[PDB]
């Protein structure tokens, strides 16, 4: 699981 | 201590887009491409009138270099709904000046319109 | 500041409409075979002043060769040309190459394969060799497309004028003149002929 | 007035000549132009040989004999043996005395170089007629006279150079097998006494100009001559030492030194290997001590473009290359040789970092054969570690674009650059992912940022995909997604922050199996893409349509299934919001969109839920599909609004597109358009038609008429599409091809020529491929219907209607592949007709028509001989065996149809091969014409020999009778056959061939 990473991808732009 | 250290401008562009150029071979009856590359509306500082110049991709050669004449008129062609055909008495882009019959494709009909619409601003800019 | 340039390569290899591209900017359609040589002034802006070439376009189909190797003479550059969807005109490149430096034997040479607009190539790029050994410049080109079509002039420039930072730059452009009612009626005549005349590749994306 | 010299009954006046010439050569435009027509009128006459002696003792002008010598060589190639004995004798001495007091003379010796080699080549046009049975001192006086004088020794080098060129090099193309043999064992009988002179010139000869000249003849003497003369003369020392010191004779020697590192040499021998080794050793070392050290920055030497560094460094690269990668291993046991061996690799390591496109293909393509060796080899990867290090960045820092971020050049590039730092990861893992990590660092702490660099960086990460572990990959893929994101965020400004997203979603794209693995990232991922959908900023949308199919083919079938957390199949979700997502998007790009649906539901196997979600999928297009249907046929005015043109056609598209990836599978959205479809069809048609006749032909170019064909061509891409891919050939046949066919084919009959699609012919040829063996009567309709108006669209010239062409012969070859027997339907003149077409194909240059027009006279003749001895298949022999025996060697022998000389060569000797096997039941001539009893091969050979005789009348009935002995004896063997024609092709172009060549295989 990698949680810290889909948010930070979720937040680009 | 002090070290010795080693040892068209006059004119504004009021429109540009991206355009083919044709020019019309009557005795062949054929559209010949005449260069592909920015299309753009100049107008001078000093006198305000607008021009075309066109320049081909590259090689930088001058292709279209004209006054937008407030009596030319667009005109469609009958094969392209982002194309205009009209009458040019005066272009310079090869020597001595001389008159051709132009066909201008854009790659739109968006940009067809809105070439049109700026044809038409810049001559009533050239009017007055 | 001129060079003369020869240019050599199989028959239909599109040597004359590469040229024309660069003479006119039209794209000719047709294919009228050479005969014998057309020589025609060639001029590019640079940052290093004008270079004019003078351009000895050759014919490539046997019968039609005319003196041959006798246009060669005095060369100072060269583009030999052949045709990626043809197997042919590549196999024929050595010909043309050795025909070439017997008369020319220390000239800068540009080798072409012209025509990769068309999706179905037969000259992949990894058989394409023949330059290496032979110190020519290659570019893949497409008279059609004009994709490189300005480098060989480009390369050929700098070789010639030794200056490997030349580049091309735009000529200036002069203000244009400002605009009889005797010849109103006949424009009218030319401008109904030219918009019923349709254009041609109303498919291109331009 | 110029055209005075096109008088021969007057004198030549040459100086009339030499004004003609000057105009031509330095004049310009109409002088110049009228000049040449009037130099290449002079040159073609086929007397203006015979004044060639006149212009070369008193002429001035070099041209005018350069031109003179032309003219000679053309009549001695062509002509020499119908010459009397006398003018081949006069001719011979005036070239050979011309040659002498050129040579005598320096200040001539000097400045007309140009013409001496002009002269010497015209000798060697003599040698090849003459030499040695006619001329057997010409070697040994060579040899006299070279050393009475430098200049002509020079010269004899010249001509020797281009002697072993045309004997060796251009013989294949240009002479007969026996007479290429003849001069290869000539020389070959006496390069001894040749090798002796060329030797004694390079240890003791001073003049450079004679150096360079005779290590330019020893250039061409490497690609034949035996190894012993190399390996046992002394002459690598020479090469390798002396002549690399003097950059005069640098190039040549280098470029000598490249052939020996190919020649053919025993690897048995110990001191052949020494020597092999030894003269790399002295050529590395001269570079070192007299040209530039290996530490030197041979990028910035081969920009500046000196002299001629540029082509010396090419050659470089090129002998380097070509050594070590016969070689290498003769250095990588000894310890003494160790340096040496990386020496070799630094300079190109140093080579590889020039800029030139060319170049660095050639040094690439080493590398490729380098780490392939250590990858499989063991013990050597050890020895290449520095090297192998600096190899990936360089490869790491010059990566191309990717197809996937048009050009087939950098896209062939970039796949060998992957190849190759593939190998170089699996070589040391580690060492790739600190150096891309670090280059990472240099993006973000902006020392190499730039649009260029982050693009090159994303590539080269991108490209490695496969080669890590699983855990490393995945660790590594995290810290490079971290480091981009924290990179996109640490940017302003539109231009800036796209660049990074584009590589962020780039850098996914490429690693499924970690997309595979983390479901919730991948789903993270492609709702990112989603949003992306909706930004107008040039690019991003193609951007994230590109990326979304480019996973979804590699993940698609994480996408069909229910996945740990989530209430529904991922598919199912993307369908819902299907018409938000894509409500920005253009119509090429909501197609892919759909296309990858298509993917993802074509892995859903069982049918209900497949076509549930196909239905589903299809909503959209399917309604508005029914409301213009229901409108459409209401109010048949419509389709002249250009906006449901537009519409209906972007409905096609979509359906085009989903059906594209699901193949089979799409058949029951197909049954819910099908009838419909083909009735919009026939409305279509009727406009166009309508249009045309109201408007005149010029009609076909505007837009609305362009926009109501690009429907009809929709439409038969989606049938010609589905058929295609279909697996249920029964529903093919009895629903969808009886009204197919009645929906195109009258309607293409009866348009003019103009208003024809073409694609309806490549329609019927798919229909024809995948079912055409149940539709017996269906082809015989579409042949009724297609081919003779279509033939007679084409058979005017090879330019009109060039699609139409192409389709044309595709479908009749498919149609002789598939279903013969329409063929033997068609009446008496309509089979006339076709066999004109299969020969008209014959003489199309365009690759397209000329190929399949041979295949389909090669398969029509097997059709017509597996009919055994029936009436059908003696007529035919009777009525066409002599029209495909002489149509095909028409094209053999025209020099206009080269390109397809193999196929016609096995078409010739299919035809030849069916007599001599006698095949043919009936006798091929009249009853008048023959004695009774008379054979076919007996006859074959009459009517060949009297053909050739009247379309070849120079060649000798002794010529013509051996040459077709040979080719018919020869009629089971391809390649001998091959050669026979091309020793004939040889002949026809020249008087006097010897027939006996043709008993070459013999
Ligand atoms: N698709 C495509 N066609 C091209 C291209 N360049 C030339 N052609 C076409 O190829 C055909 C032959 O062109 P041409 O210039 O006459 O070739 P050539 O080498 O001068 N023939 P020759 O040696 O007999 O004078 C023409 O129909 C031309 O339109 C190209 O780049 N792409
Ligand atoms: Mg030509």
């Amino acid at each position: 699981d990698l949680r810290k990473l889909c948010e930070r991808l979720r937040g680009m732009d | 201590i002090h070290f010795e250290p080693v040892v068209e401008e006059d004119e504004e562009v009021l429109y540009k887009v991206r355009a083919k150029l044709f020019r019309f071979d009557a005795d062949a009856k054929e559209w010949k491409e005449r260069g592909t590359g920015d299309c753009k509306f100049l107008k001078n500082k000093k006198t305000n009138k607008v021009r075309i110049l066109m320049r081909r991709d590259k090689t930088l050669k001058i292709c279209a270099n004209h006054i937008i004449a407030p009596e030319y008129t667009l005109k469609p062609n009958v094969g392209s709904d982002r194309s205009w055909v009209y009458a040019c008495t005066a272009d310079i882009a090869e020597g001595e000046a001389e008159a051709f019959t132009f066909a201008i494709r854009f790659g739109s009909k968006e940009n067809a319109d809105k070439f049109k619409e700026e044809f038409e601003k810049a001559q009533e800019i050239n009017k007055k | 500041v001129q060079f003369k340039l020869v240019l050599v390569g199989d028959g239909g290899t599109g040597k004359t409409t590469f040229v024309k591209r660069h003479l006119t900017g039209e794209f000719e359609k047709k294919y009228v075979a050479t005969l014998g040589v057309e020589v025609h002034p060639l001029v590019f802006h640079t940052n290093r002043g004008p270079i004019k070439f003078n351009v000895w376009d050759t014919a490539g189909q046997e019968k039609f060769g005319g003196l041959r190797d006798g246009y060669y003479i005095q060369a100072q550059c060269a583009i030999i040309m052949f045709d990626v969807t043809s197997r042919v005109t590549y196999k024929n490149v050595p010909n043309w190459h050795r025909d070439l430096v017997r008369v020319c034997e220390n000239i800068p040479i540009v080798l072409c394969g012209n025509k990769v607009d068309i999706k179905d190539r037969k000259v992949k790029a990894k058989s394409i060799v023949f330059h290496r050994k032979k110190n020519l410049q290659y570019y893949d080109i497409s008279a059609k497309s004009n994709y490189n079509f300005e480098k060989p002039f480009l390369w050929l420039a700098r070789k010639l004028i030794g200056d490997p930072n030349l580049e091309f730059v735009a000529m200036p452009a002069l203000a244009p003149p400002e605009v009889d009612p005797a010849l109103a009626a006949q424009y009218e005549h030319d401008l109904e002929v030219a918009q019923t005349t349709a254009l041609p590749d109303e498919d291109d994306d331009l | 007035s110029m055209e005075g010299i096109l008088d021969f009954s007057n004198d030549l006046d040459i100086a009339l000549l030499d004004q003609v010439v000057s105009t031509f050569y330095q004049g310009s435009g109409v002088q110049q132009k009228q000049a040449q027509e009037i130099l290449t009128k002079f040159q073609d006459n086929p007397d203006a040989w015979q004044k060639a002696d006149q212009i070369l003792q008193f002429s001035t002008n070099p041209q005018s004999k350069f031109i003179a010598l032309s003219i000679l060589d053309k009549l001695i190639t062509r002509k020499w043996k119908l010459l009397p004995n006398d003018h081949r004798i006069g001719i011979r001495n005036f070239v050979v005395g011309m040659i002498i007091s050129m040579c005598q003379d320096d200040e001539v010796f000097k400045t007309q170089k140009n013409l001496i080699n002009k002269s010497d080549l015209t000798l060697v046009q003599i040698l090849k007629q003459e030499w040695p049975q006619n001329w057997p001192e010409f070697i040994p006086e060579l040899i006299g006279s070279s050393s009475s004088s430098v200049n002509v020794c020079e010269n004899n080098m010249i001509v020797l150079k281009l002697l072993s060129e045309e004997v060796f090099d251009f013989s294949a193309e240009q002479m007969t097998q026996a007479k290429a043999l003849h001069l290869k064992n000539s020389m070959s009988k006496e390069f001894e006494q040749i090798f002796k002179l060329c030797f004694q010139v390079l240890e003791q000869g001073s003049s450079s100009s004679l150096i360079v000249a005779t290590l330019e003849s020893l250039l061409r003497y490497l690609h034949w001559i035996p190894y012993r003369y190399i390996y046992e003369t002394n002459i690598l020392e020479l090469l390798s030492t002396k002549f690399m010191t003097s950059p005069d004779t640098r190039a040549i020697t280098l470029k000598c030194l490249t052939e020996v590192s190919n020649l053919k040499i025993p690897q048995d021998n110990d001191l052949i290997k020494r020597q092999t080794v030894l003269f790399f050793q002295n050529t590395l070392q001269q570079i070192a001590t007299s040209v530039m050290p290996v530490t030197a920055d041979l990028k910035a030497t081969y920009a500046n473009a000196n002299g001629n560094d540029q082509s010396f460094l090419q050659d470089l690269a090129m002998f380097l290359t070509t050594y070590l990668a016969r070689n290498r291993a003769l250095l990588e046991s000894d310890e003494s040789l160790r340096e040496l061996l990386l020496n070799a690799h630094q300079y190109l390591i140093q080579l590889s970092k020039i800029e030139e496109r060319e170049l660095f293909k050639t040094t690439l393509d080493y590398w490729h054969n380098l780490v392939a060796d250590l990858f499989y080899e063991p013990l050597k990867k050890h020895i290449y570690e520095e090297i192998c290090s600096q190899l990936r960045l360089v490869i790491i820092e010059n990566m191309v674009r990717p197809e996937e971020d048009k050009e087939s050049d950098t896209i062939q590039l970039y796949k060998s650059e992957r190849e190759v730092l593939v190998y170089l990861t699996h070589l040391n893992v580690i060492d790739t992912e600190e150096i891309m990590i670090s280059k990472l660092a240099r993006q973000i702490d902006g020392s190499e940022w730039s649009w260029h660099n982050i693009n090159t960086l994303s590539w080269a990460i991108g490209s490695i995909s496969g080669t890590m572990s699983e855990d490393t990959e995945k660790r590594f893929v995290v810290t490079v997604i971290k480091d981009l994101l924290g990179l996109c965020e640490q940017k302003r400004g539109k231009d800036n922050k796209a660049v990074v997203a584009s590589d962020i979603m780039y850098v996914v794209g490429q690693y499924p199996r970690f997309l595979k693995a983390h479901w919730n990232f991948l789903r993270t991922v492609i709702l990112k893409l989603f949003e992306f959908m909706h930004e107008t900023h040039e690019g991003v949308q193609d951007m994230a349509c590109d990326t979304f199919i480019k996973i979804v083919q590699k993940c698609k079938y994480h996408f069909v299934i229910q996945q740990p957390r989530e209430s529904e199949p991922f598919i199912q979700t993307i369908i819902r919001d299907i018409q938000k997502t894509t409500a920005d998007l253009q119509p090429q790009q909501v197609h892919t969109f759909y296309k990858a649906c298509g993917i993802i539901i074509s892995e859903e196997r069982s049918v209900a839920e497949r076509n549930r979600l196909l239905s589903d999928l299809m909503q959209l297009p399917n309604m508005a599909w029914d409301t213009i249907v229901e409108q459409s046929t209401a109010n048949p005015t419509l389709l002249l609004d250009s906006e449901t043109v537009k519409i209906i056609a972007n409905i096609i598209k979509t359906n085009v597109a989903v059906c594209t990836s699901m193949g089979a599978d799409f058949y029951p959205q197909l049954g819910h358009i099908y009838y419909n479809m083909l009735q919009l069809y026939r409305a279509v048609s009727s406009m166009i038609s309508a249009q045309v006749a109201a408007e005149g032909l010029i009609a076909t170019k505007t837009p609305k008429v362009r926009g109501l064909r690009t429907i009809k061509k929709e439409i038969l891409k989606l049938v010609e599409t589905y058929i295609s891919k279909a697996r249920n050939l029964d529903d093919v046949v009895k629903v969808l091809v009886e009204p197919l066919l009645n929906a195109v084919l009258e309607d293409y009959m009866n348009n003019v020529p103009d208003a024809r699609d073409a694609e309806v012919l490549n329609c019927m040829t798919t229909v024809v491929e995948k079912v055409g063996h149940m539709i017996p009567q269906g082809v015989i309709l579409i042949l009724q219907s297609v081919f003779e108006c279509t033939l007679d669209m084409i058979n005017k010239d090879f330019t009109e209607y060039p699609e139409h062409r192409v389709e044309f012969y595709k479908l009749l070859k498919v149609i002789n592949e598939k279903s013969f027997a329409a063929f033997l339907e068609l009446p008496p003149a309509a089979f006339k007709l076709f066999v004109d077409a299969i020969c008209w194909a014959f003489k199309h240059n365009n690759r397209d028509v000329e190929v399949n027009g041979l295949q389909i006279a090669l398969d029509l003749v097997k059709n017509i001989e597996r009919m055994g001895n029936v009436p059908f298949a003696n007529e035919f022999h009777k009525n066409y065996f002599f029209i495909f025996v002489s149509e095909t060697f028409f094209v053999l022998t025209d020099s206009d149809h080269k390109s397809g000389f193999s196929k016609q060569a096995l078409l010739l000797m299919k035809l030849i091969s069916l007599v001599y096997d006698n095949k043919i039941s009936v006798p091929l001539y009249q009853e008048a014409e023959v004695p009774q009893g008379t054979s076919n091969q007996v006859y074959l050979s009459q009517y060949l020999a009297n053909m050739l005789s009247n379309a070849f009348p120079h060649l000798t009935s002794e010529q013509i009778a051996s040459f077709l002995s040979a080719l018919t004896k020869q009629c089971k063997d391809l390649v001998v056959f091959k050669g026979t024609l091309r020793d004939f092709l040889v002949q026809i172009k020249e008087v006097g061939g010897d027939p006996t060549d043709y008993l070459f295989a013999e």
